[PDB]
């Protein structure tokens, strides 16, 4: 009763809790310890842990070694750690070699880390035991086991299911060697080691080893870290092109990417001359897409242009995927995916896309919307976007026989059954656009002189033309399940284009656009009408109201 | 993606020997190693049996001294 | 020995290590008389399971038809062993050897 | 779709990996398609193992646990490869004849290997052994399983048990 009064009293007055009060109240919990009862030995050492928390005097502190002491004798006689006894001992000791200045036996506190030793794995009992071992690392006591303990923690890093423990080992971890002074070559077998497991079996192992070794690249001093960083940036990039898991692979780009600024300029240059190299070796596919992956990455790290060799080679990469870049080309699909991405990079970062060499590149990009793969159409889309607006700020604008050429790309892209929701968004966007193009310079329907169709147009406007190609994709049924999300994105293309188009043009056009319209119009109170089938309806419900809109 | 893009692996130790100077390889030391990665965890009763064997090999060349 | 075999000490009230091999009891144990670190245990398994208290571990163990009741070990010789057993037989064992 | 293959109504993070996994398997092979596509798993658990191990309980109803345990050994071969290092065993829902819900608990767990036995010893001052003796037909991946095995049924039914091959000395 008297405890729980006392406990009451501290932890809900602060202002009236006084060191001068509490230090006549002491003896009292010391002369309690020794108590057969655990409620009351429990209270105590709550009452304890408050008093060491608090500071006070020379003489206090010396019978907080006596309750140390008799906590340890506590604990010898608790048979498993389980036990709440012993656990409030373990918090007492951990409080009180964090907050006093005193110390217990060496052999005690040896003791005590051989009992706490198995519980470092189980979650139940993994906090109590790493707050001994935090509080035993803080306040730096040097034991001849606590690098064995060192190596079980950084095995518990490695291995360990839980993430929580996973997280207090690595603090642990990263204490013991930022803190305690060791010899160079353990350091060094320490460093090694970290590159050993980025190559692990174990996924989770691999990311607390990367999120380990982020540690060490954001508090580590530069000169220390370049000797490091060479093997690290080698490793990581092994990494980003050969693990398994993308989230690692993204994880070990972003953390190449936050290495580069803090690396040193000699660091830079020897990744550079790396990146040369992988890139000069165009003989493997994947070792140059792994190359020009680097490049892309370094680039968007350091700056644009920081080194001019290296992305002439780069840009001279992609000009020979771009030349190679057709159906049936040699180079791999993934590969033709990087070479655009890094090629919409290097736009975006430069105003070289106005030159006629990326004219020449504009070109491979339209070969790249002519391959197969959608990834790699979807990435000549976008960079179809980027140069529509960088056409008339280009030294030589497109020409309405190419932007005719785009649309029928685009139409393909339409008319292939898979086809990704942006991208099918894209291709109404940059079909939207062309035909507001192509009513602002009244270009007709243009017909190649090679390649004749033998018969007249069917229609006698550009504009005109990509509505009725619209409207033929979306009124085609070979694969209605696949080609639903084109007919609805084409839907939306034509009421776009029916609100952009001249009202005679319009007016011409709305047959055609209403044919693709009438299709699911037609059909009323079916039995067994497709969600994809309604949302066709709906869309082509709100398309026959622009027109209505546009024309009486 | 890129990271969602398949790898053709490459090697680490492939990516180094093509790498020219042989200085870069000289100053990546720590990338040279005897591959000290860690094994995945055995189960413990598996672990456990390993280890009294080591023990047995232990007690029994401990004892063989009384032989002569 | 018990449910468990338990190293203890006379200046601590309480066991210094747990020696069991599995969750087994064992009946009856001894110590070597010259190499006095190894200790030899019967269990009601039909095993006879081995410990040394340098590497502070169960040894080895073997299995045998019946339930052995005693243990003793040559006074002159470390390595050598008698079983009692159920078998109407006792049983002359060499350690390195089972 | 990942919510379709989840029998729960409410996906968690596990549960739409194992999904993803499972659709994974269903593009890889069309049996395995067509066996998955009425199966569906209702709900999932993660149970501790000493040694810092978890591993994988997934419940299923009845008659789709009947086609889990058809369809056992490829699923698992591929799961075991999709997670890493992490035993996962299905079993169903049994709600509480609390014995026979054990015992059935057991069977599942144990699957696909046989119950040779199952045994008590009562020591002197009240103490109890409880083994269960498993089938040996298959020792070498049983024999990392053991563990695993008593961790998950001491979690699921409040009963240690030890688990062991009589076989095999041990």
């Amino acid at each position: 009763f008297a405890l729980d009064l006392l406990r009451n009293v501290i932890t809900r007055h602060r202002s009236f809790l006084t060191v001068s009060h509490l230090e006549g109240f002491i003896p009292f919990l010391r002369d309690s310890l020794l108590s057969e009862n655990e409620g009351v030995v429990i209270s105590t050492l709550r009452i304890l842990i408050t008093l060491i928390r608090l500071d006070f005097s020379d003489e206090s502190s010396e019978i907080f070694k006596n309750c140390a002491r008799k906590v340890l004798n506590i604990i010898k006689v608790s048979p498993s750690t389980s036990s709440e006894l012993c656990q409030m001992g373990l918090k007492f000791l951990s409080a009180f070699i964090r907050h006093t200045d005193s110390t217990l036996k060496d052999t005690a506190l040896s003791y005590v880390l051989g009992r706490v030793l198995p519980d470092l794995n189980e979650p139940s009992r993994q906090g109590l035991a790493f707050n001994f071992l935090k509080a035993l690392v803080s306040k730096h006591i040097m034991l001849p086991e606590l690098y064995d303990i060192a190596d079980t923690t950084r095995e518990i890093m490695v291995t360990n299911h839980s993430k929580e423990i996973r997280d207090v080992s690595r603090s642990v971890y990263y204490q013991f060697l930022m803190e305690y002074d060791q010899s160079k070559g353990r350091l060094e077998k320490q460093f090694k080691f970290m590159v050993d497991n980025l190559q692990y079996p174990t996924e989770s192992g691999r990311q607390s080893v990367m999120e380990l070794i982020n540690l060490i690249i954001t508090k580590a001093n530069p000169a220390l870290l370049s000797k490091l960083s060479s093997s690290f940036f080698l490793a990581l990039v092994n990494v980003s092109f050969n693990d398994d898991a993308p989230r690692c692979r993204e994880m070990a780009s972003v953390l190449i990417s936050t290495m580069l600024p803090k690396l040193e300029n000699k660091d830079l240059e020897i990744v550079e001359k790396y990146i040369a190299a992988w890139l000069k070796q165009v003989d493997n596919a994947s070792f140059l897409n792994l190359g020009l992956r680097t490049y892309k990455v370094y680039l968007k790290s350091i700056g644009f242009e920081h080194t001019i060799e290296l992305d002439e080679l780069a840009i001279k990469r992609i000009r020979y995927i771009l030349s190679d870049t057709s159906v049936g080309s040699e180079h791999q699909w993934d590969l033709v995916y990087s070479a655009l991405n890094t090629f919409s990079s290097y736009m975006e970062a430069t105003e070289s896309v106005y030159k006629h060499g990326f004219k020449d590149i504009w070109d491979g990009i339209i070969t790249c919307l002519l391959y197969p793969h959608s990834w790699v159409r979807q990435s000549a889309a976008n960079l179809v976007h980027q140069l529509i607006a960088n056409k008339d700020k280009l030294e030589i604008s497109l020409t309405n026989l190419e932007i005719q050429t785009i649309a029928t790309r685009i139409l393909h892209q339409l008319g292939a059954p898979s086809i990704p929701e942006n991208l099918a968004n894209v291709s109404i966007k940059t079909l939207v656009n062309i035909s507001i193009l192509w009513k602002e310079q009244r270009t007709p329907f243009i017909m190649d002189v090679s390649k004749q169709t033998g018969e007249d147009l069917k229609y006698t406007t550009a504009i005109d033309y990509m509505v009725t190609r619209i409207g033929g994709i979306i009124r085609s049924d070979e694969h209605r399940m696949d080609s639903f999300m084109s007919k609805k994105a084409c839907i939306q293309l034509l009421a776009l284009l029916v609100q952009v188009l001249d009202e005679d043009e319009v007016i011409a056009e709305g047959e055609k656009i209403l044919l693709p319209l009438y299709g699911y119009l037609e059909t009323y109170y079916s039995r067994a009408v497709d969600e994809e089938q309604e949302e066709l309806r709906t869309l082509s419900n709100e398309c026959l109201k622009i027109l209505e809109d546009k024309l009486q | 993606n890129e990271y969602v893009l398949p790898s053709g692996k490459l090697s680490l130790t492939d990516m180094m020997n093509v790498i020219d100077d042989r200085q870069v390889i000289e100053n990546a030391n720590l990338l040279k190693g005897k591959s000290s990665t860690y094994e995945v965890p055995l189960p413990q009763r598996i672990q456990q049996r390993h280890d009294r064997k080591a023990a047995y090999e232990i007690s029994r060349q401990e004892v063989s001294k009384w032989n002569d | 020995g018990g449910a468990k075999i338990h190293l203890w000490d006379v200046n601590r009230l309480k066991p210094v290590s747990d020696l069991s091999w599995g969750a087994d009891n064992i009946t009856s144990l001894k110590f070597n008389q010259n190499e006095t670190d190894i200790l030899a245990s019967t269990g009601s398994d039909n095993s006879i399971v081995l410990y040394d208290l340098r590497t502070n571990s169960p040894t080895q163990k073997i299995v045998q038809t019946m339930r052995t009741n005693a243990i003793c070990w040559n006074p002159m010789e470390a390595f050598n062993f008698v079983t009692a057993n159920e078998d109407h037989n006792a049983y002359y064992y060499d350690m390195r050897n089972l | 779709a990942p919510q379709a293959k989840i029998l729960s109504q409410a996906p968690t993070e596990l549960e739409l990996q194992v999904a993803q996994a499972f659709v994974e398997l269903e593009n890889s092979s069309p049996e395995l398609k067509a066996e998955l596509r009425p199966l569906q798993f209702k709900s999932i658990r993660e149970i501790d193992v000493a040694g810092g191990k978890k591993a994988l309980a997934i419940f299923v109803p009845v008659p789709s646990l009947a086609g889990f345990h058809k369809v056992q050994t490829k699923l698992t071969r591929e799961l075991e490869k999709k997670f890493q290092d992490r035993h996962v065993i299905f079993l169903a829902e049994r709600r509480i004849t609390l014995t026979a819900v054990h015992d059935k608990i057991l069977e599942d767990l144990v699957f696909p290997t046989e119950i040779v036995g199952k045994r008590v010893r009562y020591l002197v001052g009240g103490n109890k052994i409880q083994k269960v003796l498993l089938d040996s037909k298959d020792v070498q991946q049983i024999d990392y399983k053991l563990e695993s095995f008593q961790a998950v049924y001491n979690k699921l039914t409040g009963k240690q048990i030890v688990f062991e091959i009589p076989s095999e000395t041990h």
